[PDB]
């Protein structure tokens, strides 16, 4: 059976987490995203000026082209990328997927051209949302799952410290107590779960659904929830230069918790201080609006407080406080 | 930050 551990590292302020991946012999630093199902990388098919500052995949060296297949994806923050497809060997934490579809970028939007922290994304959402045309392909996880000791992956994302991606096994030393599981609705291709209620400092409210997403930096909630939270933070104000609600870095922030199948997942107020707003003397809040989309995005701010198991059997999500 |  196979299993493996890949180490992740946050970039400045934990904006994103990158992990090395070897594709056809070349190691690239990718952002693992449980919110999408495409494995795409910077390649030699991009204009030379865009390859700058990145490790790039050269498809002609080792990939097998899928004649006539294309891919095109657009993300929640407005970024997008597109290209062609090859199959190659992909190794993550010593687990190798042979014949994994690799989406070589031909076009990337400005957000990606400006980000030199990563060399592409490795999607970990369900394969049902992979964008390859005319026939969708399976994610790295779906490609290898039958070979793992257990068909699951688990993650521990940390605040300014290296974390891990466990593939095919659960490391019990990464959390306190026992895991609590909840069912996942994968109808929209995400690792979606329900919360029965929430507590924002001194205020509690009714439940809602959300997706566990390693690819989103913050905890994005309904505006009602955001208002309620910030109404308890002295001097909090929206700052479009910063991207949302900001406050004095010294502010004591209330905690935020959700009740999941009887388990209370708590994000301490210290983890809600994201960092310097990068606009004056304030800090940006880890909780911001979801723009009215109807569901919440449990991004890195939330994840930094738990060890999370993504189990294909159910499917289901397991949670426990990080040790 | 980003929103994948
Ligand atoms: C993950 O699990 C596999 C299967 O038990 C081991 O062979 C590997 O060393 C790691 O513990």
């Amino acid at each position: 059976a196979a299993s493996g551990v890949a180490t992740n590292t946050p970039t400045a302020n934990d904006e994103e987490y990158i992990t090395p991946v070897t594709i056809g012999g070349t190691t690239l630093n990718l952002n693992f995203d449980t919110g999408s199902a495409d494995l795409w990388v910077f390649s030699t098919e991009l204009p030379a000026s865009q390859q700058s500052g990145h490790s790039v995949y050269n498809p002609s060296a080792t990939g097998k082209e899928l004649s006539g297949y294309t891919w095109s994806i657009s993300y929640g923050d407005g970024s997008s990328a597109s290209g062609n497809v090859f199959t190659d060997s992909v190794t993550v934490g010593g687990v190798t997927a042979h014949g994994q579809a690799v989406q070589a970028a031909q076009q990337i939007s400005a957000q990606f051209q400006q980000d030199t922290n990563n060399d592409g994304l490795l999607g970990l959402a369900f394969s049902s949302i992979n964008t390859v045309q005319p026939q969708s392909q399976t994610t790295f996880f779906d490609t290898v799952k039958s070979s793992l000791a257990q068909p699951l992956f688990a993650v521990a994302l940390k605040h300014q410290q290296p974390g891990v991606y466990d593939f095919g096994f659960i490391d019990s030393s990464k959390y306190t107590g026992s895991l609590t599981y909840t069912g996942v609705d994968n109808s929209q291709g995400f690792w979606s779960f329900n919360v029965d209620s929430y507590t924002a400092g001194s205020q509690s409210g009714d439940g809602f659904s959300g997706i566990a997403d390693t690819g989103t930096t913050l905890l994005l909630l309904d505006d009602s929830v955001v208002s309620q939270y910030y109404s308890q933070v002295s001097g909090a104000q929206q700052d479009s230069n910063a991207g949302g609600y900001v406050f004095d870095c010294s502010t004591n922030l209330p905690d935020f918790s959700v009740s999941i199948s009887g388990y209370t997942a708590t994000v301490p107020g210290s983890l809600i201080n994201y960092g310097p707003s990068g606009d004056g003397s304030t800090c940006l809040g880890g909780i911001q609006s979801n723009s009215g989309i109807g569901f919440s995005i449990f991004g890195d701010i939330f994840l930094k407080s738990q060890y999370v198991v993504f189990d294909s059997d159910g499917p289901q999500l397991g949670f426990a406080p990080q040790a | 930050x980003v929103v994948x």
